[PDB]
């Protein structure tokens, strides 16, 4: 599996942490310590918007599914939600949820006035964007969560947090279904298999794991003997056949999911893979890194 | 055969030992904080370019051949051009090094080290095209000179143009009064990044040897003229290869206690604090 | 899952000695550097002694400098800590400590209120 | 160009976009950037008399310091967004000996960290006045945390200041040297510590920061170009 | 004036004078082949030079 790098998207004055595809599979948010979000027309590489950011320190970002919404957030405990459409023709903040008691480590929508939230003082929260409250607070982690993956069904969504577990919840009751253990270290990214019934975790471990809703338990490991440091972000690709992670060794590894046998490797950036996206018409792979770059291969 | 010529051709070949002697004592100690200090790429080139100079001042002896007088004069012409050219190139580096105020300069590894061979090759190609534009135009020739005397032949070169000869040596002049200026303004720095010799080197070899060879140039004939020619060569390159070198030789292989990364260290901490 | 059990204490009259012993389970034990801490009473937590991977490394605190040990056998995937002249002081609670990253020398959040890769912990009393 | 009227219009909005950046750039490009480090009871709220956040001026240099508190007591995580400052200014209680070791262990972490492998420190021994006073009374020793005081000598490069006490001084550079033979085992030329002895009325620690960021930056430089 | 080099006596005097005899060894060791090589009315002018580089060199010194 080669895959050759068709854009490289310039701009950024720090270290990227977060990215995110939107649903026509042509725009993408991009994050930056700079204290700016960009959004990027990856057919042209062109710069459509440049939204400067309250703080500087922010850690996440999310692409409303409709298009009309942008949302960040990071240090400041704070979850700020941008309206890209307005009459005036700038982009202005639209609302500013606060509630969390630690860094917001990553935020989704489900749809223009619902977003899940999970924050560094280990818990998530499901809020009521027009009203700016807590609709449900998700609690059971011991540790700060760090990433978390919506359904396709948008029914139920993971979460993974730094005491090697991950957890099930229910948006709709706001329980956890079930609690999946097996890594050593901090989980530092999930991701739901296409159909839902499964889900892959990179971890410090240096490990990938995939697990089964209806088995409970994990079912494949990926990992080699050479690598020794840790997953910071992983995704799947549009079949589920391709496990896609990052690492800290400045490279990303293609895994064969369904044999565990590494089949590729994207070697372009020179500092740490802050994040990965893949669209969802599964045509092109963004690679976000800590030297200021964004990607795209295919 | 003639004793002169024998002592030309010994002086020349102990500049080519005592230059490869000092590139491998720099290749040898490749990683340590003296050579790291001086550049080590651009010292490669421009010990190369002393070989050069060597074996440039080697064309001039012997019996006159229309090649040889062609080929004589760019050979010193490029080589001393590049030496002054590597010379430039390093000490504007290290000035913009240490005149910077801001976090990083975020300068490419490999683009800064391209950037100094492209600047280089900027200097040595515009010697490069005035040396093709002269052999292509006015080509030197040898000659069989009967006129100075009655009872003697002088095998010699005649010069196609005096005018070419005239460029090439104005130009290597404003080069070597370029380097004079950037090494006068690096010499405030520590004495690892300093190139403040070279202002020795101008003094000693430019206003004081090659002056005191101008009327010897003026009106002379015969073998003495190539006598001069290669003196002044050796002259030039020795007192290179001394001003540059020598004394970093010396702390790199007596006294070998001062090539420590602690020494470096205090020495540029001394500079920021004044 | 991530499992440290300490064992071996109890109450012991001053100048006495008294082994620890932590036994580790859930994941590769000789890829993870080890601590001991301890928590008396009205008191935080305290950093006591640490061991390396391959236990070329060994680091105490202050109070506990010549009186105690630390030791790890990878082989068993079990720590040790010998306690000898022990003052009325070392009175506390003991845990075994993991760093949260394997091939690393920095361990932060070990002494931490909330740890996950911790344990109960064995009360010494002197 | 094979490009419509709207592609063209879009590609000068982007072209704008790019100015607008490259006017931050230079802006963002002179600011330093500081974190401030060091537990409670130590002071490092007040070190310049010039919370998240805060703005310093110094001979037209521009300085930004960040305390963050925030957060909870774990620091495993977020500590990695601070991996370009150019400096960690760790402020240590010198007057306390119940806590020393704590300091010191937590210098240790920051030290040999991952992330921060190249970031220099700036360590202010903070209460020197605490520390003088705490020695000349002589209720509180070192010895009984410290067993290897006793076997100490005050260094030979030592600066009294005009007016002191030996036993002052020795204590003074003991608490010194722990933090220097730290920061002296892993550093490998990367990165390095600069210690100051600073009370509660000291007001010349926005020029030592200054100097230190310049000798900072100087070094980076070197490396950078592959000098050093 | 090579013994005490480094001394600082007399705003540092010594390494003055050391490169002031340097260039007055320069001089003459350059002046030998040049004169060797001089033919006709400048014979004269080489000596000159001379009378001139080494005075102006201790004066500068
Ligand atoms: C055909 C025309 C030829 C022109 C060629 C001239 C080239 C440029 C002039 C340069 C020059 C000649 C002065 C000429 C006198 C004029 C006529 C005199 C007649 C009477 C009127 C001016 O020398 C001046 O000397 C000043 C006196 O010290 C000094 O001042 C300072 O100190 C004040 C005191 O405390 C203080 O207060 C003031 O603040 C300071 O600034 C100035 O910085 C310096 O410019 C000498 O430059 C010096 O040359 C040295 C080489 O030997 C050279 O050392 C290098 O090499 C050494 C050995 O390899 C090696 O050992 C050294 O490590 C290495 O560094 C020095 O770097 C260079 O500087
Ligand atoms: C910053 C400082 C160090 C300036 C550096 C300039 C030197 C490299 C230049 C200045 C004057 C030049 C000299 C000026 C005049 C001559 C005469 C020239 O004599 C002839 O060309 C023969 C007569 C003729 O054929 O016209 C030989 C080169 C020479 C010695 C030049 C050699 C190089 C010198 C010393
Ligand atoms: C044919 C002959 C007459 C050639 C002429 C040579 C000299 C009359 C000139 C040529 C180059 C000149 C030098 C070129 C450069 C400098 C550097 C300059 O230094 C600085 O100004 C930098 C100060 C700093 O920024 O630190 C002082 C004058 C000086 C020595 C000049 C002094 C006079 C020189 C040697
Ligand atoms: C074939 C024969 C007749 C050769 C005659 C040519 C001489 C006029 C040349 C040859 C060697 C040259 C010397 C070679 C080396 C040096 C070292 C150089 O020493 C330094 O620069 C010391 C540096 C410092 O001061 O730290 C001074 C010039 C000098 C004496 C050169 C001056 C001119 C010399 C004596
Ligand atoms: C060629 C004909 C037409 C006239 C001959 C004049 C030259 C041979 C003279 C005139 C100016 C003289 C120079 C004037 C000043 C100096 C400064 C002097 O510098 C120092 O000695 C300072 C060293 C220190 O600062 O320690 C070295 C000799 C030199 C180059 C002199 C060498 C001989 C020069 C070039
Ligand atoms: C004509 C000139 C340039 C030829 C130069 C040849 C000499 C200077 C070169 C040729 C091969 C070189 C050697 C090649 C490899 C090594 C191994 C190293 O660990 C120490 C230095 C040493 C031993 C080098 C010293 C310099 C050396 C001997
Ligand atoms: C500060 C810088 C510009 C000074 C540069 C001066 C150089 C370019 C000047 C100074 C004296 C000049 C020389 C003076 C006399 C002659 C004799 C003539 O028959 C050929 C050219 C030649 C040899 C000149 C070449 C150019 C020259 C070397
Ligand atoms: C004409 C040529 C070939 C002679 C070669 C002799 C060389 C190798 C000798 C002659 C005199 C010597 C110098 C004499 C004095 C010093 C000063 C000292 O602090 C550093 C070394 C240094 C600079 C010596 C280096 C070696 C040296 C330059
Ligand atoms: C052809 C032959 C005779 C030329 C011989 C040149 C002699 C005079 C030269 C060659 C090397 C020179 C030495 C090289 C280096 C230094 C170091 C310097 O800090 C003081 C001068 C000193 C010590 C020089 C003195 C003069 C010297 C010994
Ligand atoms: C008239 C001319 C040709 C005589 C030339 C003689 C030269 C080669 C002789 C005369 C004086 C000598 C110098 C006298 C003093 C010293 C200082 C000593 O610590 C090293 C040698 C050194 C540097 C000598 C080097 C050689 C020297 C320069
Ligand atoms: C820098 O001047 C040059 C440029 C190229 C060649 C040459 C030489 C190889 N031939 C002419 C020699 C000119 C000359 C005569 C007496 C004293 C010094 C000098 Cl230099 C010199």
């Amino acid at each position: 599996i080669q895959m050759r790098t068709r854009r490289t998207l310039r701009g950024h004055l720090a270290k990227i942490y977060a990215m995110h595809w939107g649903t026509d599979s042509r725009l993408l948010v991009s994050a930056s310590q700079d204290g700016k979000l960009i959004i990027w027309d990856s057919y042209t590489t062109n710069k459509v918007h440049a939204i400067p950011l309250r703080s500087s320190w922010v850690m996440t970002c999310a692409y409303a599914p409709s298009g009309n919404y942008v949302a960040c957030g990071g240090l400041d405990n704070i979850c700020s939600i941008y309206n890209l459409k307005t009459r005036e023709g700038n982009v202005r903040v639209s609302r500013e949820l606060a509630g969390h008691t630690g860094y917001l480590s990553c935020c989704r929508f489900l749809d223009d006035n619902q977003i899940v939230t999970s924050s560094g003082d280990t818990t998530c929260a499901l809020w009521d964007i027009e009203t700016g409250q807590q609709t449900t607070t998700f609690t059971g982690h011991t540790g700060d969560v760090m990433s978390l993956s919506l359904a396709p069904d948008t029914r139920l969504f993971v979460s993974g947090a730094c005491d090697a577990s991950a957890k099930l919840w229910d948006v709709r009751e706001g329980m956890c279904r079930q609690t999946f253990t097996g890594h050593e270290s901090d989980i530092n990214a999930i991701c739901f298999f296409p159909n839902g019934n499964a889900f892959a975790t990179g971890s410090d471990d240096a490990t990938c794991r995939l697990f089964d809703l209806r088995a409970d338990q994990e079912l494949m490991t990926y990992s080699h003997d050479n690598i020794i440091c840790g997953i910071t972000s992983v995704s799947f690709s549009k079949s589920g056949r391709l496990l896609l992670a990052g690492y800290d060794d400045f490279n990303c590894n293609v895994w064969d999911a369904l044999k565990a046998d590494r089949a590729g490797v994207l070697a372009g950036h020179d500092n740490r893979v802050s994040c990965l996206g893949v669209t969802d018409d599964g045509m092109a792979v963004a690679t976000g890194s800590w030297d200021s770059f964004l990607k795209i291969w295919n | 055969t003639e004793p002169f010529g024998i002592a030309l051709t010994l002086f020349a070949v102990l500049g080519i030992f005592l230059t490869a002697f000092v590139l491998g004592v720099f290749i040898k100690f490749r990683n340590t904080p003296i050579v790291k200090a001086t550049n080590r790429e651009l010292s490669y080139l421009l010990l190369f370019s002393l070989l050069c100079c060597f074996s440039s001042s080697l064309f001039f002896i012997g019996e006159p051949q229309d090649w040889t007088c062609r080929l004589r004069q760019p050979a010193f012409g490029i080589s001393f051009v590049l030496c002054i050219s590597c010379i430039l190139v390093k000490t504007n580096r290290v000035l913009l090094v240490f005149e910077a105020k801001i976090p990083t300069s975020f300068h490419r590894k490999w683009w800064g080290l391209n950037l100094q061979f492209l600047l280089v090759f900027l200097c040595t190609f515009m010697q490069i095209v005035i040396c093709v534009i002269w052999l292509y135009t006015a080509p030197p020739s040898s000659y069989r000179n009967q006129e100075l005397e009655d009872e003697i032949i002088f095998i010699t070169c005649h010069e196609g143009s005096l005018m070419a000869l005239g460029f090439l040596i104005g130009y290597t002049c404003l080069l070597a009064a370029i380097c004079f200026f950037f090494a006068f303004k690096s010499r405030k720095l520590p004495e690892n990044f300093n190139e403040a010799k070279f202002i020795t080197f101008s003094m000693l070899i430019f206003f004081i040897v090659w002056i005191s060879f101008i009327p010897a140039y003026a009106s002379t004939y015969g073998k003495f003229v190539s006598a001069v020619e290669v003196i002044a060569i050796l002259a030039a390159s020795f007192g290179l290869l001394a001003c540059i070198f020598f004394n970093k030789i010396y702390i790199i292989l007596f006294k070998p206690s001062r090539n420590t990364i602690e020494e470096v260290r205090c020495s540029t901490a001394a500079h920021a604090f004044k | 899952q991530v499992q440290l059990q300490e064992s071996g204490g109890g109450l012991v009259q001053p100048g006495g000695s008294l082994r620890l012993s932590c036994a580790a389970s859930g994941f590769t034990f000789s890829n993870y550097k080890m601590n001991w801490v301890r928590q008396a009473p009205g008191k935080g937590l305290e950093w006591v002694s640490d061991i390396s991977q391959s236990g070329a490394s060994i680091s105490y605190t202050g109070s506990v400098k010549g009186r105690f040990t630390i030791s790890r056998d990878n082989a068993k995937n079990t720590l040790y800590l010998q306690m000898n002249s022990l003052k009325p002081e070392d009175t506390a609670v003991y845990y075994c400590a993991r760093c949260p990253a394997p091939f690393t020398r920095d361990c932060f959040d070990v002494t931490s209120t909330t740890y996950a890769y911790r344990g109960q912990g064995t009360q010494v009393t002197v | 160009c094979t490009l419509s009227a709207e592609d063209k219009a879009a590609v000068e909005r982007s072209k704008m976009i790019e100015k607008q950046l490259q006017k931050d750039k230079q802006v963002y490009r002179a600011t330093h950037r500081l974190l401030l480090l060091g537990a409670d009871n130590s002071g490092k709220s007040t070190i310049v008399k010039q919370i998240f956040e805060t703005k310093f001026q110094v001979d037209k240099v521009n300085f930004h310091m960040f305390d963050v508190g925030g957060q909870r007591d774990e620091r495993r995580k977020w500590i990695q967004c601070f991996n370009d400052v150019t400096a960690i200014i760790f402020v240590v209680d010198s007057s306390d000996y119940n806590r020393l070791q704590e300091a010191l262990n937590d210098f240790k972490s920051i030290w040999n960290n991952r992330w921060l492998r190249t970031i220099s420190v700036i360590l202010f021994l903070n209460k020197q006045d605490l520390l003088a006073e705490k020695v000349l009374a002589g209720k509180s020793k070192i010895e009984d945390y410290f067993p290897e005081f006793a076997r100490y000598t005050t260094p030979e490069d030592a600066t009294p200041e005009p007016g002191e006490d030996p036993r002052v001084t020795r204590a003074k550079y003991f608490i010194r040297d722990e933090f220097l033979r730290i920061s002296t085992a892993s550093g490998d030329g990367r990165h390095y510590c600069y210690p100051h002895f600073t009370c509660a009325v000291d007001t010349e620690n926005a020029r030592r920061i200054f100097n230190d960021c310049k000798d900072i930056i100087l070094q980076m430089n070197l490396r950078e170009y592959n000098l050093v």
